[PDB]
This record gives structure tokens, C-alpha cells and sequence, in this order.
């Protein structure tokens, strides 16, 4: 009964999130292909993702409940095939700015994805649900990662092929949209679902701020010729880590009623820890395990949230709940990164960086290592 | 306002060498990938060399290559651009150029895009 949503409903993710030209995006845009700028493509192209993705983030949390979630799947679907249309034939700079436009809806769709299962499936099968969703993202990017790398290199693939492919890719995934069941017919009182909540909002905001970076400390750490080839296959296998380590929490037996906070403040802790060994040791294979070790841990947190809300969710407000954590990450992730990278700001080299992103992530870690009074 | 300031241009003898430097001054020097430009009298601005922000690789083009040694100094924020064995097809207004953006090496944008922020350039008379 709840093997055939699940099995559709992965599909489609792994399908979607299966793209190899995302990580060449820069260079196909920046290349011979399209002739933008470095000042365009990251000044006036890449903000309307962000500002689309958080207006628009409004919207699908507001109303995905409402619609019963299933057209708010198939409206990423057809986003996405548009965003990569645009993206193979378009040309311009206001071209892009529309291609972001329609990737900051897609984005801001993805609420859906990890709503729409707890509404068709018994609460009994929450855990294992939520961890074949999380992981077939990421298997699913790590697949894409080492299928572009290897093209590239080895099939001497062109980034318009790898678009190419990206675009069947999301295209299959829109196919397998159609057939997903559809479901039928001021939340924050309870203090797990409110813990669970502050730590994605806050570690949300963080770890995507760390993303826009490890490659530039890797660099700076160790200046290699070949620097590119390594930073991506760290990527991949710190991707492929978090899969496992995503795909683990749904089939341990654990009790997570008295794992839930034991868990979060000891991989809070290894999520801290992890940053200082980046910042702090001189070997690159330190730094590229400690990178490891946080994307890893970082997983597998955010799959227990997800199933820990779920489960303390009286109402079905799964897409208000999840769509207004992400929302609010994205608040503090823009007005942190203002703060520390921008100019207007701090303008913080990448050197010191990640002792900010370190102690941002122990001040998490000790919030919620401190909640014991007697 | 990144302001660069070239300096080392002038006449040279075939065979001789000769040394640029580009004093930057206006931006972060240390995240910047630097390079150097050419406009030959009658054609239009072309790459010659590029340094990462990091140092570890310099680009060059395929004329220039294994005579050219661009370097930098980023205690005193300049670059230099080291020419042996000039030929009278090196002759030129040498601009020092900026990245655009801070990390474009790392982020991997290509190079004959990245370089703006030009500056008035100095002129190399390499005389047979
Ligand atoms: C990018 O520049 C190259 C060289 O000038 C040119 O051949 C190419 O057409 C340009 N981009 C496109 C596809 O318009």
C-alpha cells in the first residue's frame, strides 16, 4: 500500500535531481556557448535565484497544503523543463535572469517533494519514508557529479550535451509525476516540532553558506594545478556520504523518541568540530575529511527533522511547516552572508572565514547542549 | 574604483627582455586573478597571461608561451610580466587587467572573460 507512492515518488526525485551540468554551470554560461560576463552572471543574473526563490517560497508554502500537493510536484516538473530549455536556447542576459526566475521556482517547489509523502503514507512508515526521499537526492547528485566528470574528461562531453542530458533527465522526471497518487482530504505549539524547527532554520542557513565556499579554502589551503578534479570528486563522495548516512536513519531501529535531542546536540557538536579541523589543519586531507564528516552529519540531521516534524504534526500542515524553515533560512542566510562575505560588510577573507562559520555552528550545538536546568 | 598603474614599457632591442609591473590599488589583491593584455597597433586587445589569485598557474597565450613569466607580489599588491627574447611581433600597449570578480579561478570562469577593471596600458617598442 505504501511501497507504490514511495517507489513513484523517489523515482521522481532521482530522476530530477539527476543533472550533470549543474556543476559546469558557470563555465557553459561564462564560456563559448553564451559570452556572459563574470561581473553579469554574478551580479545580476544569479540574485533573481535568491529573490525569486524567496518570494516565491510565499506561495507554495501558503497553498501546497491546500491543492493536496501533487500540483505543486508537477508545476516543479514543468518548471524545470522550462528553466533547461531556456537554458540550452536561450541567449542574453535578461534570458538568464527569466532561466533564474524559473530555477527559483523550482527550488521553491521542492517543499512539496518532502511534504507531499507524509500525506499518502501511514504514520507508521514515516521514518523509512523519509529516508529513501533525502537519499535518492542525493545518490542522485553524486550519480550526476561523477557522470559529468567523468563525460567531460573521459567523453570529452560538452557542457551543451550535459545540458542536454540534464534536460531528458528532468523531462523523465516530469513523466513520472503524473501517475503520483493523489493525496485526500501558529502549529508550532508542540516544543519538539519548535526545537526541530530552530535547528533547521539556523543550520539551514549555515550549511548553505559554507557550500559558496569549501572550494575557494581548498584552494587557498593547498594551491593545486589540478585543484579542480579534486574538488569535485570531494563533492561527489561528501554527497555520497550524506546518502548513506540519510538512507541510515530509515532503517536503524532507534528509538527516536528518546534519540530525537541526544541526536542533535552530539552531531551538532561534530558539525562545529568539523569546521574548526577545516579552518585550523594545514593537511588538505584533513579539511577534505572534515568536509566529509559535516555534509555527512548534516544529512543526517536534516532527515530526522523532517521525520520528527512529521510525527508531531497534528494537522496536516506539512508544506506550511517545512516551506516556512526554509524561508526563514533563507532570511538569515542572505542577511549573514551581508554581514560576514559582502563588502558593504565585513568582507571576511575565506582564511577566517570558517572560524565564523565554525563558532556559528558551535553557538547552534551550545543553545541546544544547554537545555537541562535542575 | 580599482586603479592600475603599469609601468616597465618601452624600447627594446630584439633579443633583449623586459619587465612590466602593475601596481594595483582600489581592490583586495590577494583574491584576485590578475592578468596582462595587449593591443597591437591595428588589432584588438588580446590575452597574454593570467595568474590565479593562488599563484599555482599561469595561463599564456600560445605566441608568447615560454618567453613570458607573469608573476605577483602580494605584499606590494603588483604583478609582473617578465618578456626574453623580444620579437618585433610583441610590440604593443601592455594593460594590466583585474578579475571582475573576486574568485573567478576557483568558481571557474573563463579567463578571456573575467579580466576588466583595465588601465592605461604602457607601451613596449620592440625594435629590430
Ligand atoms: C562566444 O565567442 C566566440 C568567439 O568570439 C564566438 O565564436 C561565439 O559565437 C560566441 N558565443 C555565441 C555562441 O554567440
Amino acid at each position: 500500500s505504501w511501497i507504490y507512492p514511495t517507489v513513484i515518488l523517489c523515482l521522481f526525485g532521482f530522476f530530477s535531481m539527476m543533472r550533470p551540468s549543474e556543476p559546469f554551470l558557470i563555465p557553459y554560461l561564462s564560456g563559448p556557448d553564451k559570452n556572459l560576463t563574470s561581473a553579469e552572471i554574478t551580479n545580476e543574473i544569479f540574485p533573481v535565484w535568491t529573490y525569486s526563490y524567496l518570494v516565491l517560497l510565499l506561495p507554495v508554502f501558503v497553498l501546497t497544503d491546500y491543492v493536496r500537493y501533487k500540483p505543486v510536484i508537477i508545476l516543479q516538473g514543468i518548471s524545470f523543463i522550462i528553466t533547461w530549455l531556456l537554458l540550452l536556447f536561450g541567449q542574453g542576459v535578461k534570458t538568464m535572469q527569466v532561466v533564474e526566475f524559473f530555477y527559483g521556482m523550482v527550488t521553491a517547489a521542492e517543499v512539496a517533494y518532502y511534504a507531499y509523502i507524509y500525506s499518502v503514507v501511514s504514520p507508521e512508515h514515516y521514518q523509512r519514508v523519509s529516508g529513501y526521499c533525502r537519499s535518492v537526492t542525493l545518490a542522485a547528485y553524486t550519480a550526476g557529479s561523477v557522470l559529468a566528470q567523468l563525460l567531460v574528461s573521459l567523453a570529452n562531453m560538452s557542457y551543451f550535451y550535459l545540458n542536454v542530458i540534464s534536460l531528458a533527465s528532468v523531462s523523465v522526471a516530469f513523466l513520472f509525476s503524473l501517475f503520483l497518487p493523489m493525496p485526500k482530504k501558529e502549529c508550532y505549539s508542540s516544543k519538539r516540532l519548535f526545537y526541530w524547527s530552530l535547528w533547521w532554520a539556523f543550520a539551514t542557513a549555515g550549511f548553505n553558506q559554507v557550500l559558496n565556499y569549501v572550494q575557494i579554502l581548498w584552494d587557498y589551503k593547498a594551491p593545486s594545478q589540478d585543484s579542480s578534479i579534486y574538488n569535485g570528486a570531494v563533492e561527489a563522495i561528501a554527497t555520497f556520504g550524506g546518502a548513506v548516512a540519510a538512507f541510515a536513519v530509515g532503517y536503524v531501529k532507534v528509538n527516536w523518541d528518546l534519540l530525537g535531542e541526544l541526536a542533535l546536540v552530539v552531531f551538532s557538536v561534530v558539525n562545529a568540530g568539523s569546521l574548526f579541523l577545516m579552518h585550523y589543519t594545514a593537511n588538505i586531507w584533513a579539511c577534505y575529511a572534515g568536509y566529509l564528516i559535516f555534509k555527512s552529519s548534516y544529512m543526517l540531521l536534516i532527515t530526522i527533522a523532517v521525520f520528527q516534524i512529521a510525527v508531531n504534526l497534528n494537522v496536516e500542515r506539512y508544506a506550511l511547516v517545512f516551506g516556512i524553515n526554509t524561508f526563514i533560512a533563507l532570511v538569515i542566510q542572505t542577511i549573514m552572508t551581508v554581514i560576514v562575505v559582502d563588502q558593504r560588510g565585513l568582507n571576511l577573507p575565506v582564511s577566517i572565514q570558517f572560524l565564523v562559520y565554525g563558532s556559528y555552528f558551535a553557538v547552534i550545538a551550545g543553545i541546544f547542549l544547554m537545555r537541562s536546568m535542575y | 574604483q580599482v586603479q592600475l598603474v603599469e609601468s616597465g614599457g618601452g624600447l627594446v632591442q630584439a633579443g633583449d627582455s623586459l619587465r612590466l609591473s602593475c601596481a594595483a590599488s582600489g581592490l583586495t589583491f590577494s583574491r584576485y586573478d590578475m592578468a596582462w593584455f595587449r593591443q597591437a597597433p591595428g588589432k584588438e586587445r588580446e590575452f597574454v597571461a593570467a595568474i590565479t589569485w593562488t599563484g599555482s598557474i599561469t595561463d599564456y597565450a600560445d605566441s608568447v608561451k615560454g618567453r613570458f613569466t607573469i608573476s605577483r607580489d602580494n605584499a606590494k599588491n603588483t604583478i609582473y610580466l617578465q618578456m626574453n627574447s623580444l620579437k618585433p611581433e610583441d610590440t604593443a600597449v601592455y594593460y594590466c587587467a583585474a578579475a571582475q570578480v573576486p574568485y573567478g579561478s576557483t568558481l571557474k570562469f573563463n579567463l578571456r572573460t573575467l579580466f576588466g577593471s583595465w588601465g592605461q596600458g604602457t607601451q613596449v617598442t620592440v625594435s629590430s
